[PDB]
């Protein structure tokens, strides 16, 4: 069979396939993670300080 | 008098100094808050 080879499995054209896809994820990595969680406006919002006074009489 | 009692002045003078401290900085506090509701209104 085509695929049983020897030659297809140190094929430099996969390689070349594996680099460049790579150097691509690396170049796109910084807009991968720029997702928004809302987990920081649920912690502005129901984050409330003690805001009763001491009154001693 | 027209009190019932002999008030502390000292301790009162005190608590008064300490609460408006307090006031104050509290006051700040919604000051600094109100800014990000006048922003996102």
């Amino acid at each position: 069979l085509i695929p049983v080879s020897l030659v297809d499995l140190i094929n430099i054209n996969i390689i070349f396939y594996i680099l460049l896809l790579y150097t691509l994820l690396l170049f796109f990595i910084p807009l991968f993670l720029a997702s928004i969680n809302y987990t920081y406006h649920y912690i502005y919002k129901y984050y409330n300080y003690n805001y009763n006074f001491i009154n001693n009489n | 008098p027209p009190l019932p009692f002999t008030p502390d002045v000292l301790q009162l003078q005190l608590e008064h100094n300490v609460l408006k401290g307090e006031l104050i900085d509290r006051l700040r506090a919604l000051e600094y808050t109100i800014v990000t509701e006048q922003l996102q209104a």
